Order: C-alpha cells, then sequence, then structure tokens
C-alpha cells in the first residue's frame, strides 16, 4: 500500500473534524451556531427538531449539530451521539433554576460509554448581563473538575458580542489535532 | 412521398369572405 | 374521490403504488385480485370494483391494472379523466407499457406521480409541462402553469416554423348480416404537428356547412359535421360566439378539432360473403369484394378479415387479386392487398374439409371487418379555407396537411 | 443487509446516501418493510439534493403512521424548507406536510400554514390550498381554531385561477364535509 495521495491530502489541509450542539433551550445554541457559521445573531425560533450545519476554520470542516434543551428534545440527544466527534455544551448562567437541570442533563450525557471519546466543551452562553457567572463559579457549580478522562475548557462567550468564539475554537482545534 | 396523403400548404384564411 | 392509485401487474403485484388522501389501507389491493377473479368468473367482473365500504376501480393496461381504489362517492368520471391523463403522460415519457419500465424508472416516477395530483385532486396535467419540471435524467416550475397560456410554452425558438397536420378520416360501416347497414357513422380527426418558433395563435378556417351558412356561402360542398370536439388550446368562446376556431396551437402534434356525424353515402367497399359450408364435409367460402370509392383513390394496404371454421383444417383459397393467408392465431382469412384501387372486384373461393368429429359447442358469429386504408381521399367533401397564424414577432409559416382516409368501424355482420 | 444500508446511510458520502436511499425505495416498492430504519433516515434528511428530499419526504410520509413517536424529529426540517426560495421545494414541503397522518404534527404545522396562506406563486398558492384542506379533513376542529376559511373564500376572488378552482374545490370539500 501506499499513502502518496492522502499524505498530498494531507499537505494542503485534509482534516475536517465534527462538533456537536449541546445546551438547554433559548441558551444561545442556534444564535451561537448562526454566529459560528455566518456572523450574526440572527433570531431563530424554539429548536423542534434538530439544526445542521457545517463550519470551515483552520482548513478542518467541523460540522456543528444543534440539539435544543426541550424535555421532548433532551432525550433526543443519545441520536445525535452517533457519528459525532465534537460536543458543544451551551449553558445559561443568568438562569440559576435551569443551572441544576443543566447540570443533571450534562451528568446524564457524559455518563454514557458511547460519549468517551469526545473531550468537553462548555461554552458560557449569556455572558452579556451581570447575572451571568464566571468561567469558574460554573464550572465549581457544574462539577468541570470532577469529570475523570475528560478534557474539558471553561470559555465565555456573549451571544449577542460573540466574543470568544475564536478562542473556544482554538481551544477545541488544539485539544483534538495533535499535530503542529 | 408518404402513405395516407401527401402533406398540401394551407391557407391563412377565406380570401373571398373580406 | 379516490383514497389513492396504483399500478398493478397481471400476476396481482403491485407495480407502485401513491397514496392520495390515506382514507383506505394500502392493504386492501390484496382482496382486489381474487375478486377480480371471481367476476371474471362468474361474468360480475367490472371496471369500478367495490371492496365492502371502498371502491377500487381498475383499468386494464397494456401491462398492468391501474387500480384507483375510492372511499367516498366522488367523481368517477374525474378519477377516469385522471387515469387517462396519467396513461399518456407514462407513454410520454415511457416509450414503453410494461413491467420493465415500471421498475426501471421508479425514482422519476414516485415524483411524476406527486406533483400530478395532491389530496386527490390533480394538478399537473401537461406531459411537456412535467418533463420540463420533472425528469428522468430541479428548477423551480415554469411560468406557463402559473399563466393561462398553459396549452403553449413561450420562448419556443425554431430554425423554421413548419405545421404538419392530418386530416384522419375513420370511415365505420355497420352492415347486418341481411345486407342493410345499420351504423354508418364517419368521425373526422384534425391533428396538426405544429413545430413553429414562439406561441402562434391558430385561426382555424375551413368549409363547414354551419359557417358556409352562417356567412351566406352555404351552397358549395360544406361539412356538417354531427359532433365537432375543440382541443385543450381552442377557444370555445370565439367557436360559441360565431365559430372563430382561435387558439394557441400546442409544442408538437395535438389534436385541435375532431368531426363526428353520421354517414349517408354508399359504403366505399361492398363485400360479398358466401359460406358455402358443408356439414362437416367441407367449406366454400365466396367472397367478393367490389370498390365503391372513386377508381382515382386507392386504398393501400386492404386487409379484409373474413373469420374461417374454428375447426376447420386443410383450407385451399381460390382468389384473383390479393393474397390470402390464413392465420392460425387469427382463426380467420384475411384478403390482404397491397394497393387496392378503387372501382376494383376482387372474386375469392375458400375451400378447406372439416373434422369429422362434431363440435361440442357453438362459436358464434364474428362480423367480417376490412383494414382498407386509402389517402389522399376527402371522402366528406370539407375543405379547410386557411389556418390564421398569428405572431406578435412576425414569421411567415408554411404549414402543411395530408387528408388520410382509413377504415374504422367497418363490420359486417356473418350469414 | 439492513447493518450495511444503515452503515451506508450513516455516511458522510453524497453519492452512498444516493444509493442507499434508492436500495430502500427498491426494498419498499418491492415489499419490504424498511420502516424500522426511517429514525435512521432522520438524521439524512437536511439536504441539498432535490431528489434526496422528495424520497425522505416519501419514506417519512410513508413511515409516519407507522412510528408516530419516532416522527417528532421532522417539525424542525419541515419548518425550516418551509420557506425554501424554490417554489418547487415550497409546494413539496406543503404536500408533505400534509401527507403526513400525526395528530400531535399537524398542530406544529399551524404557523407554516397560515405563513403559505399568502403564497404569491400560483402553485404555492395550490399547494397551500391543498395542506389547509387536508389539515381541515385530518382536524375540522384544528382547521376552524386556524381560521383559514376566511383566506380559502379571498382565494377564488385572486388571480392563479388554477390556484382559484383548487381554492374553490378545497373549499367545496371542507362544505361536503
Ligand atoms: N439577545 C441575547 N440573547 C441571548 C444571549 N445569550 C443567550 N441568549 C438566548 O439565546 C436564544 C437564541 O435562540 P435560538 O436561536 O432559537 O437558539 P437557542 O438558545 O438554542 O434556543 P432554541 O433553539 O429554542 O433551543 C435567545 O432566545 C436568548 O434567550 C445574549 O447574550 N443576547
Ligand atoms: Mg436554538
Amino acid at each position: 500500500g501506499n499513502i502518496f495521495a492522502n499524505l498530498f491530502k494531507g499537505l494542503f489541509g485534509k482534516k475536517e473534524m465534527r462538533i456537536l450542539m449541546v445546551g438547554l433551550d433559548a441558551a444561545g445554541k442556534t444564535t451561537i451556531l448562526y454566529k459560528l457559521k455566518l456572523g450574526e445573531i440572527v433570531t431563530t425560533i424554539p429548536t423542534i427538531g434538530f439544526n445542521v450545519e457545517t463550519v470551515e476554520y483552520k482548513n478542518i470542516s467541523f460540522t456543528v449539530w444543534d440539539v435544543g434543551g426541550q424535555d421532548k428534545i433532551r432525550p433526543l440527544w443519545r441520536h445525535y451521539f452517533q457519528n459525532t466527534q465534537g460536543l458543544i455544551f451551551v449553558v445559561d448562567s443568568n438562569d440559576r433554576e435551569r443551572v441544576n437541570e443543566a447540570r443533571e442533563e450534562l451528568m446524564r450525557m457524559l455518563a454514557e460509554d458511547e460519549l468517551r471519546d469526545a473531550v468537553l466543551l462548555v461554552f458560557a452562553n449569556k455572558q452579556d448581563l451581570p447575572n451571568a457567572m464566571n468561567a469558574a463559579e460554573i464550572t465549581d457549580k457544574l462539577g468541570l473538575h470532577s469529570l475523570r478522562h475528560r478534557n474539558w475548557y471553561i470559555q465565555a462567550t456573549c451571544a449577542t458580542s460573540g466574543d470568544g468564539l475564536y478562542e473556544g475554537l482554538d481551544w477545541l482545534s488544539n485539544q483534538l489535532r495533535n499535530q503542529k | 412521398d408518404r402513405k395516407g396523403g401527401s402533406y398540401s400548404q394551407a391557407a391563412g384564411s377565406d380570401s373571398a369572405q373580406s | 374521490s379516490a383514497s389513492a392509485v396504483y399500478v398493478l401487474d397481471l400476476k396481482g403485484k403491485v407495480l407502485i403504488c401513491r397514496n392520495y388522501r390515506g382514507d383506505v389501507d394500502m392493504s386492501e389491493v390484496e382482496h382486489f385480485m381474487p375478486i377480480l377473479m371471481e367476476k371474471e368468473e362468474e361474468g360480475m367482473l367490472s371496471p369500478i370494483l367495490a371492496h365492502g365500504g371502498v371502491r377500487f376501480m381498475w383499468i386494464k393496461h397494456n401491462n398492468l391494472y391501474l387500480v384507483a381504489t375510492s372511499k367516498k362517492n366522488a367523481c368517477v368520471s374525474l378519477v377516469f379523466s385522471f387515469l387517462y391523463k396519467v396513461v399518456q403522460v407514462f407513454s410520454e415519457y415511457f416509450k414503453e407499457l410494461e413491467e420493465e419500465s415500471i421498475r426501471d424508472n421508479f425514482v422519476i416516477i414516485y415524483e411524476l406521480l406527486d406533483e400530478l395530483m395532491d389530496f386527490g385532486y390533480p394538478q399537473t396535467t401537461d406531459s411537456k409541462i412535467l418533463q420540463e419540471y420533472i425528469t428522468q435524467e430541479a428548477p423551480r416550475p415554469p411560468a406557463t402553469v402559473t399563466n393561462a397560456v398553459s396549452w403553449r410554452s413561450e420562448g419556443i425558438k425554431y430554425r423554421k416554423n413548419e405545421v404538419f397536420l392530418d386530416v384522419i378520416e375513420a370511415v365505420n360501416l355497420l352492415v347486418s348480416a341481411n345486407g342493410n347497414v345499420l351504423r354508418s357513422e364517419i368521425v373526422g380527426s384534425i391533428k396538426m404537428r405544429v413545430f413553429l418558433s414562439g406561441m402562434p395563435e391558430l385561426r382555424l378556417g375551413l368549409n363547414d356547412k354551419v359557417l358556409f351558412d352562417n356567412t351566406g356561402r352555404g351552397k358549395s360542398k360544406s361539412v356538417e359535421l354531427e359532433d365537432v370536439k375543440f382541443h385543450q388550446c381552442v377557444r370555445l368562446s370565439r367557436f360559441e360566439n360565431d365559430r372563430t376556431i382561435s387558439f394557441i396551437p400546442p409544442d408538437g402534434e395535438f389534436e385541435l378539432m375532431s368531426y363526428r356525424l353520421n354517414t349517408h353515402v354508399k359504403p366505399l367497399i361492398w363485400i360479398e360473403s358466401v359460406i358455402e359450408k358443408h356439414s362437416h364435409s367441407r367449406i366454400e367460402y365466396m367472397v367478393k369484394a367490389k370498390s365503391q370509392f372513386k377508381r382515382r383513390s386507392t386504398a393501400n394496404n386492404v386487409e379484409i378479415h373474413i373469420p374461417v371454421p374454428n375447426d376447420a383444417d386443410s383450407p385451399k383459397f381460390k382468389t384473383t387479386v390479393g393474397s390470402v393467408k390464413w392465420v392460425p392465431e387469427n382463426s380467420e382469412i384475411v384478403w390482404s392487398v397491397k394497393s387496392f384501387p378503387g372501382g376494383k372486384e376482387y372474386l375469392m373461393r375458400a375451400h378447406f374439409g372439416l373434422p369429422s368429429v362434431e363440435a361440442e359447442d357453438k362459436e358464434g358469429k364474428p362480423p367480417i371487418s376490412v383494414k382498407f386504408e386509402i389517402p389522399y381521399f376527402t371522402t366528406s367533401g370539407i375543405q379547410v379555407r386557411y389556418l390564421k397564424i398569428i405572431e406578435k414577432s412576425g414569421y411567415q409559416a408554411l404549414p402543411w396537411v395530408r387528408y388520410i382516409t382509413q377504415n374504422g368501424d367497418y363490420q359486417l355482420r356473418t350469414q | 443487509e439492513i447493518f450495511e444500508l444503515k452503515a451506508e446511510l450513516n455516511s458522510d458520502k453524497k453519492e452512498k446516501k444516493k444509493e442507499a436511499v434508492k436500495k430502500v425505495i427498491a426494498s419498499m416498492t418491492v415489499g419490504k418493510d424498511v420502516s424500522a430504519l426511517f429514525p435512521d433516515v432522520v438524521n439524512c434528511m437536511q439536504t441539498d439534493n432535490l431528489e434526496l428530499k422528495k424520497l425522505v419526504y416519501l419514506y417519512l410520509m410513508n413511515y409516519a403512521k407507522s412510528q408516530p413517536d419516532m416522527a417528532i424529529m421532522a417539525v424542525n426540517t419541515f419548518v425550516k424548507d418551509c420557506e425554501d426560495p424554490n417554489p418547487l421545494i415550497r409546494a413539496l414541503a406543503v404536500r408533505t406536510m400534509g401527507c403526513i397522518r400525526v395528530d400531535k404534527i399537524t398542530e406544529y404545522l399551524c404557523e407554516p400554514l397560515r405563513k403559505c396562506l399568502k403564497d404569491e406563486d400560483p402553485y404555492v398558492r395550490k399547494t397551500a390550498a391543498v395542506c389547509v384542506a387536508k389539515l381541515h379533513d385530518i382536524n375540522a376542529q384544528l382547521v376552524e381554531d386556524q381560521g383559514f376559511l376566511d383566506t380559502l373564500k379571498d382565494l377564488i376572488s385572486d388571480s392563479n385561477p388554477m390556484v382559484v378552482a383548487n381554492a374553490v374545490a378545497a373549499l367545496s370539500e371542507i362544505a361536503e364535509s
């Protein structure tokens, strides 16, 4: 066998990668996906089904599959976990009541043997109001440091502003890509 | 030629009816 | 109000089905075959089937039965029209009507069926429009369907504007065994193969008896068709107002008008048949054919079918003009003639033996029919006056048309 | 067979997905119960190919009554397709929405029906009228709540004469029922 074609493809960029979109409803999942793909905050209705999109950055086409946080859509994340290489969690720092529910959902999702090779990707959504927590208080409340064998990074992003998306993407690429 | 009657040219209207 | 229309096969297997309303379970198609078998065996078979409270109307196609299950008392005529339109669309898209093409173009067939009708209401009926929107080898729907002019697609460009007309004449003669003709009707057919640039509006003009009487020229040979049906593109308002045949010709071959009126003239061919059949000993075929048409007209490919005995064998033919061949599949002798000039008189003398054992049951007396087709003959005498070809851009058209006379229901009752 | 088909459908190759869809359609047309693979085909639904969208919609319609619970993952796709610029795509989505015999499915499609009621395309108007008639037949109370009678009555007094005829037929069917 020969890998000359593979080397030629990888010389100019061949790796694409995968990504998933998880989080509670009204947590900036659709707005975050629109900002990542397009660059503007587009108003979206409730995520009854799912949103599928692909983002090309640094020569890697990371497909993003938005998943709603509805009660009827929360158990549907198991179907979207198949054929998924990455996972992004959208939290609501301004929703103290929903913080416990989001933490319980994240613990339930992370307790699946199939979802073991996916690194932790938590985005501090709603980072535009004073009620939003920091990158450490939210992680401490969610117990991100207690996820053994999980590579999770805390990033705070404002849905209106979009700041921190580039840093989160770079961190995800560094965690997933182990090349120069 | 063709069986079943050869094609013939047709006019545009009745010239005698004005 | 058919619940769903499906295409079946000769073995009872459904080639393809497409539900439109969902009010009838798809499993009812299985019971259709036993019901059809019972009806055929009991003589109660009809195209409109009935499985309890759900009616499964079926039409015998070339290779499969077009079963259209229905639930309520919907428009049976509308269902039949939809089935006929679907058959025409399939014939246009697929040159063969068999199971070979049913399982070969299913990907486009499903899309065509979905686009044809929805919720039991047909929506698309233009074969050209369907091909411009659904193809087997998608863009937005064409504006011609949305526009009023759905019988002439705009933007057509052609190097030459040539229209091929066809004056098809069908002579049907129902001659009883007593020698008197009961049903003598001639049905006209004005079919034109218009192939030009753009969407010209045809202005039909002919030597019609009604038109001549209205214009005061009701003194020459004017064709008074009992029934005249306009095409889809033909404007019925002009015809009702003053018999103005104004319509947009279609892109291709289409039937604009079809005359249909009774005939009071003598038959084109006078055929006298003699059955000198002995009692299980021999058979005599005293067939004499006289051409009552004009001598200037020749009947090309004349095939006068004379039904021979079902159990007859060892036949000998003594004719004068025209080859006679006995077809075992047809169980009859056809007086095949290549060219039959008008006024020709052909005499035939058949002679064959019969089996010694008598037949258990009778076979009936099918009528004798001929397959004569003499073109370039206008028996009705209707002459086309002009064809108003009007184009906004302005072009000189050179339409062509040929008058073809053939034998339709020219069946003579057997003795 | 089934496992290979599922693996092909769970791939990122468009040609492989098209081949798997064609094989499933042939099996479904040949008399194979492909309803068990409906949840697998649910993920491979949002596709740019028009031919693939039609096949997916046909499979969902044929697998909607069989798996009503699994049909809840198509409302988002239908809502997204309801704003498709292509009139053919909008007409196909409208036809598929009314063809789904789901009690809880037509409830979420009321907003798309209201949006498409005023479709400028005569084919779009006819598709909207057909979908409204299908919803009324499935749920007369739902149709009355949506208030499509006023829109249907004004439909006859509009252009798109074929769309006017379709609306008139739909109104007669509603009054006939
Ligand atoms: N305007 C604004 N909205 C934010 C911000 N952060 C989070 N959001 C929320 O993000 C939501 C965006 O809605 P969607 O586009 O539908 O995405 P989503 O948050 O996943 O909601 P669902 O799709 O229903 O699950 C809004 O409803 C807001 O409640 C922010 O900083 N500014
Ligand atoms: Mg969202």
